[PDB]
């Protein structure tokens, strides 16, 4: 199923639960995006950062940055929380949790420098995110693909084929939001493209518990 | 040909958010006023807000104020309603409206669905209601689905003639229930086969159930 | 918890002349808007500015005001007039707009006798925990009835939950469908289950009894 | 705007056994009262604890409790028992109170026919610039009866406030006086007055007409 | 043993008022005290209540913010203060006594709370004449409630009907009081009926007669 | 002679009372708007066409209007009846003019003029129950029409009506006009009728009456 | 009461390499501004983003930060250059902005003594009930120059003011005018008035006097 | 953004006849004050009333009016009357209170120049990530003097902060220490560091260098 419409979809409802996204372009206004996006590239502390998986170490195909004041780890990769918000985050924090419902601490930050950077198949679902977490996710820049897929059964027990598959088009200034079981029974991902892209800068917000 | 398109409604929980957006087609935004309404199942209009798209000026209802936030992009041609902190008593069919005027609504659309409860959506569940000595009378009770609408109908659309599909009623449970029914000559009871057929597509959940005496 | 009333009902017959007031004191305005309402479809305009037409009302539909008070007045009822008319109070410039109450415009009929029918809980339902019993009053006139339930001659309340249909287009009657529900335990702890109908039509209540498994 | 409900009737005679019902869902506690209010006067606690009688309640009073759904029974109806009562829901501590719909219980009686007067306006009242017509349906049962304004045969709604008496204490009928309000230069503007009520104890309904000054 | 309440009144919208509950034969000391309104012919409505012991409150969802109850058991009375009142809060308000934490056996007799924009007006009474069998009086635009009407100053009390009170869009309330008799008496005795409105200080008697 | 079609403050005078103020404010209240509410006061609003007196005679004023306010008004020997419950719409427009300005006001002299034909001749606006150099707001709806303004010649000069400066001050859709100071001690002003189809005016004049 | 600050003075020669620095403590962000503005003309856009040129601004103009200080470097200094430059301090998204405080750019130059004259009040301004004594300080360097007044070698302070022309562009040399007013009673009641000069090109202070009335 | 001024310097010798003004204009009143206030020390209130003198004030000391100028005056300076005095303007019963700006009287002294210091920073300093190069101006007189910083002969300014002592009670001279501080990175950057003294007692500016690592 391919979704670009403002609205609430309910993509699953088992095993787990109801799984729910909510998309709502045009969230940032244009003139408003653009000076983001320029800003951010400029002030945000971009880096590349190591992981090692088979005893070589390597880096990750896209800069990272993380916000707030407990630590976040995944993929064996530690990130440094940082206390001192930028103003900006700070106000689109402040802006997306007013009009959502939803609170945060915590924020990732994704560059995606052109068309050959990405992030591949995964689940927010590190277990400092507690059960169920709620997710909110900002774009800025160049459209990119965010596809999703559903877990299988235990049956079939991790043959991700034959199984549902979800294409959402994210737009400069596009915010999404992922609730429910959306981390328990599905995977996502950012795939490379393979046609000239500009920088995407994503904002991945969460809420980190001890 | 100037109709009136709204999107953006669903289910969300208590507290939770939504986003409507009214696009204006056929016909253009500014120099007027567009104006929002809700209406609860079986009740009366409920103005809640309204927009006056020339200046910007902006008036809610009591009800609403503090929460609700009504905007206009003439760049889109399109109204937005941003509504925030929602409650039970929310909702209801929200319809936009233009209104040449600052008041006469000329242009009306369809309307949206919007559902604020903690209730989660389920698929439905079918009985029957068999017939014994009475002249033509059976029936299905569809009961416990959410969210709304359900839509029934009996030998694929072909029985019309004494067909009666009630309203839904909420019950206390968060869950909707409702009964269809028809009357039938109680000769045809051995002969003819009696089938409702029940499409809820909030759940994507198709459920026939043949009707039979015992 | 309620924001609006369930619109007041007029029984009127075909050709009769209805002129539905619009009560608004301390008014100093004459931006009144009248509105019309089909079961399922959104409000269309039909006067606006106390008295002007709008492009596309038929000639018939005629507003004035007197003082504080402001009417709308039907001439001569066609078949196509029978809906729900609601009534926009002053609306003045940069202040909140305001419907009143609507006003349900039925059909007459001759009296017509409620068939009741009784369908007793099925045995799929009984496999679940949960026993929903439903009493049909079928074709009648007018809408008012009242539905009593009884289980073992013991008078119940709050525990049923009915709904009226719409009031049909060929035989101007209605339908009612009453449901009782209570858990299989208290269900299997009694025998006799009635509902007894009380209606203008019926010189003494009619009364559809069964027992529990038969 | 309203923020609660009117209470429902119940009709039962003396000797009857009635069992009322509320319904609470998610709900995990037993600390559910009942309350009975009469007329005029305070409410009084009736059962705590979904079971427990208070110091002073007759024994036919009972109170109990079935999973979500719990019970208020009275075995034998006495003429001091008809009254409106009121379930209050799972009360858990440091969370907020609520009171369920009002059950209010009524005495039957044979059926009564509505004795229907018409008051003309006073000229006392004439004199200030208003006119209010009364229809009066004096002594009737049961409580539902609807009355009809028709002005040169102009069907009136929405221009009358209609108000209905307490059940009686010795013949246990109902009275109902509805007011039509005009202007002084409105009421002069027509001929003939005359409501029209409908009850059950009426085969036909009743007309009371009268011509304006006479 | 006996719970008094005092107070209430007529006030405008956005005002306030603070209802006072005066506990006489027992003291409150280590109990809960509730406070239930209730519109003219609706239901209970409980809108606070707060634990005397510890000090915590509790309030409806249609009152949290605007009111703050209190009480002080060195007077032993409890207190409501209602702030920014609205059109909707007009009911009549009762203060109420259980021991446990919701059992409430101690009511009181309930005080009346009036917001409105208008303002106190006497009665104006009009005779409803019979004719050629049962008369009456029309006691209209009179404000606030409540309005008592005898007839015979409490003579002629058989086959009276005393209807209850209803509110006109002008703000005001109207009543009919009627009474049957049968033909004969008309023109041998006379009929008189007595209006009393309190908060004006306005008694009116009017003569019925054909 | 001056001409005045700028958004600005304009000392027009500094002599012999004082200075003379007056402050123009074009696109006040925005087109759609002030449509409406062109519409809404010539419908709502309870116009008459009022008497005038002058010198033992009796006329027609070429105009209609209407009062708003707790207190009474006179002009041209003839009282206006004070009308206590102000137009929700005036009422709003009052409490902006006072927050934007902020000078208050509690009266409000409404004029209509039906059309070309329509005029307000020469005068000041010295009623002493204005008091002291008042302050005097104009709000103007519906067609152009020009205000004219003439300044009072000296007593030595025996009040001639010629050769003294003049200003004309055209008054657009939704544009405010604001008169301080000496402006009523020191000029006159009127609305002349027009040679050309004009369609109707409405103008909304608030002032603070005094006891 | 204040709002902003006077600018700071920097004396340079043609030809040097000028460093202006502004420091922003705790900034996160590399969106700073820095602008030129000359007497009595609006200011110019000079380096945005830390270190980008504008379009039109010489070679000469170079921005740099360093960690949380930012820098605006002139490497030649021109006689076009001279002026007072602010610095726009890190203006993020959403929040405010914040100019800092200007740093004038003075030419410097030999040391040249300041010649003194005083000017009695005119005979035409003691009919109006005011005297006005103003001593001229004309062409010195550098600015920083004091006077003092001395009636009836009385030290005055509080009662005069003092204005400083812009530096000259033909000669690079400042001048100064101090004013003392006094009311005529206070003036006719003293003899000798005496204003003394301290500058860095005097050795010792300057006098210059004057008895009142020749 | 600066809420009160800087109090102004008054340059008077011993013995010397002071007098200070205080103009406040729209004064209806006489109720004005006068303090006198030492460094470190608390106000001390010298005259009431314009020209009462308060008890235990040397006769010295003399309030006056002069039509709505006040003023206070010191007839043969002392040693011991030395320090900033404030002017309290006319304050009115029930009206708020302001105070004029103080001014500040120092004791005059024969010309005495700086003597120049210029200090290296300490490499325990280095070993944090901060240099801070301070240039003192040691025993001098006027208070009047500028120093400018060099770095590669490149003209600095923002980077430094001075502060000057009060005037000492034995010599009567001004002591100023400028401090300039530099990130690590930036402080290793360049070599040749120098401050350019420039005061009335110098002939020609004086300048004090130092190359880091020596
Ligand atoms: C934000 N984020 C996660 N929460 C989890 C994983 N990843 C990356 C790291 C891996 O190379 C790859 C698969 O995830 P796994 O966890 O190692 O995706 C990631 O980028
Ligand atoms: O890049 C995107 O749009 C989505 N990003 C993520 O899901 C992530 O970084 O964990
Ligand atoms: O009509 C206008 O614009 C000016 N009106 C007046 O000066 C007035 O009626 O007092
Ligand atoms: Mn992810
Ligand atoms: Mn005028």
């Amino acid at each position: 199923r391919v979704i670009d419409r403002e609205g609430v979809y309910e993509i699953s409802l088992s095993p787990t639960g109801v799984s729910r996204v909510c998309l709502y372009p045009g969230f940032v206004d244009v003139k408003e995006a653009d000076w983001i996006l320029e800003q951010l590239s400029q002030d945000v502390p971009w880096k590349q950062r190591t992981g090692i998986r088979e005893d070589i170490t390597y880096q990750q195909p896209r800069l990272t940055a993380w916000y707030g004041e407990l630590p976040y780890t995944y993929s064996r990769i530690t990130m440094e929380p940082n206390p001192h918000w930028h103003p900006v985050l700070r106000t689109l924090k402040n802006r997306i949790e007013e009009n959502t419902g939803h609170t945060f601490n915590s924020l990732l930050c994704n560059l995606y420098r052109n068309e050959k950077d990405s992030v591949c198949w995964h689940s927010d679902d590190e277990p400092s995110l507690g059960r169920s977490p709620i997710i909110a996710s900002l774009s800025f820049g160049a459209t990119r693909t965010f596809e999703m897929r559903k877990k299988p059964p235990p049956e079939e027990n991790g043959d991700y084929t034959y199984v549902e598959r979800v294409k959402i088009p994210l737009d400069h200034g596009t915010l999404l939001i992922m609730e429910g079981a959306t981390q328990a029974d599905w995977q996502h991902r950012v795939p490379k493209e393979y046609h000239s892209r500009e920088p995407r800068v994503n904002l991945t917000f969460r809420t980190v518990y001890p | 040909e100037v109709q009136l398109v709204e999107s953006g409604g669903g289910l969300v929980q208590p507290g939770g958010s939504l986003r409507l957006s009214c696009a204006a087609s056929g016909f253009n935004f500014s120099y007027s006023s567009i104006h929002w309404v809700r209406q609860a199942p079986g009740k009366g209009l409920e103005w809640v807000a309204y927009i006056y798209s020339s200046s910007g000026y902006t008036s809610y209802a009591d009800s609403v104020k503090g929460r609700f936030t009504i905007s206009a992009d003439t760049s889109k041609n399109t109204a937005y309603l941003q509504m925030n902190s929602l409650r039970a008593e929310d909702t209801a069919v929200y319809y936009c409206a233009r209104g040449d005027s600052w008041y006469a609504m000329d242009y009306w659309g369809q309307g949206t669905l919007v559902t604020v409860s903690s209730a989660s959506t389920k698929g439905p569940s079918v009985f029957p209601l068999a017939p014994s000595s009475g002249t033509a009378a059976l029936g299905c009770l569809v009961k416990d689905y959410f969210p709304e609408p359900v839509t029934v109908s009996w030998n694929s659309g072909a029985l019309t003639s004494g067909v009666h599909t009630f309203p839904a009623v909420l019950q206390s449970s968060g869950l909707y229930s409702l009964s269809s029914v028809v009357t039938v000559p109680s000769s045809s009871l051995g002969t003819q086969t009696y089938i409702c057929n029940v499409n809820h597509k909030p759940s994507n959940t198709k459920v026939d159930k043949k009707v039979e005496p015992k | 918890i309620q924001m609006t009333q369930s619109p007041s009902s007029l029984s009127a017959s075909v050709g009769d002349r209805v002129t539905i007031t619009c009560r608004a004191s301390q008014s100093v305005s004459s931006a009144v808007a009248w509105y019309q309402q089909k079961p399922g479809k959104a409000p269309k305009l039909l006067i606006y500015s106390a008295s002007s037409l709008y492009s596309g009302v038929p000639s018939r539909f005629s507003g004035s005001r007197s003082g504080t008070d402001f009417t709308l007045t039907i001439s001569s009822l066609q078949p196509e007039d029978f809906a729900t008319y609601y009534c926009q109070q002053p609306s003045y410039i940069y202040y909140p707009v305001t419907f009143g109450q609507g006003t349900k415009v039925e059909i007459k009929r001759t009296v017509a006798a409620p068939s009741v029918f009784i369908f007793p809980p099925s045995d799929s339902q009984l496999k679940s925990g949960t026993a929903s019993v439903v009493c049909l009053l079928n074709n009648f006139y007018p809408r008012e009835a009242k539905v009593q339930w009884k289980v073992d001659n013991a008078l119940q309340s709050g525990n049923s939950q009915e709904s009226v249909t719409e009031q049909d287009s060929k035989d101007s009657t209605y339908s009612l469908s009453s449901t009782l529900t209570l858990s299989k335990a208290d269900y299997e702890k009694h025998k006799v289950y009635a509902c007894e109908v009380t209606h203008q039509g019926l010189s003494s209540p009619v009364t559809k009894s069964f027992n529990r498994g038969e």
